[PDB]
């Protein structure tokens, strides 16, 4: 779950994943067209009353 | 029609296939291709009935 | 040939995975060439085979391609099958069909699993073709780098990174390494890989710049 957007991540042509410190998929490559996308969950946080 | 191998010189690595068949020796007398004393062929048939 | 010895001088670092990592320090356990290793130097003017100790680091620095076509056969004769990884400027053939070769095999210009021919388009095409060969779980991975040099005396005091190329399943008991000569002078270094732990520093562009061998000296153990 997350948004997808164009990135300036310089992917080398053998790479298609992008990982995190806690091992989550930071970036992804489209299997149909050779394009780079970012992965970022949308808005969240804590509430108070 | 189907055969099994009794024993090898050592253990087998994973995903390894064995093709060569040689007369095994468990001593100092050389078999010289003859299954005589202390010589056993590694291939024995199933004998399914 | 003439057999010599030269210090490795922090050479032979490749990409352990196909994952983009930027501005991190990732620690990996993979078959690497250890730092300041004792690699050998060959002056081919003659030429037996070499023991394939779980990886070969190839660091030929001269021009031309007389050393191409390294074959990875177990026994280069009948009974037990032989693997053929001949490389050329036209095609690469990955064949295991027993064949027959001499005690000093070479390509003379003047059965079980045949064919499986690849094209090798990036290999179809200061010439330091640094090569790393590997066999893990029957697969065949090739790492390559084309790095210019100032003087062709020895290996330079710098750094380089190596990118993977292919993946070819074989799955046999490879024990010895052999290069082939297309006979109708050559200087190349051979290094042997080893299971070692490295600390790889990726920059903001995602490339390895510095590395630390975690089992070299106590300072590097403290760094790791
Ligand atoms: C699959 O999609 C890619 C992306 O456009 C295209 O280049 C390729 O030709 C397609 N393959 C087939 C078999 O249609
Ligand atoms: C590499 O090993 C050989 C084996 O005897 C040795 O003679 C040579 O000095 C070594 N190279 C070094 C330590 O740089
Ligand atoms: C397979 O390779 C291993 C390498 O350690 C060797 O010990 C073994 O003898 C080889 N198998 C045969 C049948 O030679
Ligand atoms: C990353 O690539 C850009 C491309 O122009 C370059 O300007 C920059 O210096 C590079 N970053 C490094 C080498 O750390």
């Amino acid at each position: 779950t997350g948004v997808l957007t164009e990135s300036n991540k310089k992917f080398l042509p053998f790479q298609q994943f992008g990982r995190d410190i806690a091992d989550t998929t930071d970036a992804v490559r489209d299997p149909q067209t050779l394009e780079i996308l970012d992965i970022t969950p949308c808005s969240f946080g804590g509430v108070s009353v | 029609n189907y055969l099994y191998r009794l024993l090898r010189k050592s253990k087998l690595k994973p995903f390894e296939r064995d093709i060569s068949t040689e007369i095994y020796q468990a001593g100092n007398k050389p078999c010289n291709g003859v299954a005589g004393p202390n010589c056993y062929s590694p291939l024995q048939s199933y004998g399914f009935r | 040939r003439t057999q010599s010895y030269t210090n490795s001088f922090t050479r032979g670092v490749y990409y352990p995975d196909k994952v983009f990592r930027s501005s991190v320090l990732h620690s990996t356990h993979d078959l690497f060439l250890p730092f300041f290793s004792n690699v050998t130097w060959f002056h081919a003017i003659h030429n037996p085979a070499l023991p394939f100790n779980d990886g070969v680091y190839f660091a030929s620095t001269e021009k031309s391609n007389i050393i191409r076509g390294w074959i990875f056969g177990t026994t280069l004769d009948s009974k037990t099958q032989s693997l053929l990884i001949v490389n050329n400027a036209t095609n690469v053939v990955i064949k295991v069909c027993e064949f027959q070769f001499c005690n000093d095999p070479f390509l003379d210009v003047y059965a079980n699993n045949c064919t499986f021919e690849y094209v090798s388009q990036p290999f179809l095409m200061k010439n330091l073709r640094e090569f790393v060969f590997k066999n893990i779980d029957g697969y065949f991975k090739i790492y390559s780098k084309h790095t210019p040099i100032n003087l062709e005396r020895d290996l330079p005091q710098g750094f380089s990174a190596l990118e993977p190329l292919v993946d070819l399943p074989i799955g046999i008991n490879i024990t010895r390494f052999q290069t082939l000569l297309a006979l109708h002078a050559a200087a190349y270094y051979v290094g042997y890989l080893q299971p070692r732990t490295f600390l790889l520093k990726y920059n903001e562009n995602g490339t390895i710049t510095d590395a630390v061998d975690c089992a070299l000296d106590p300072l590097s153990e403290t760094k790791c």
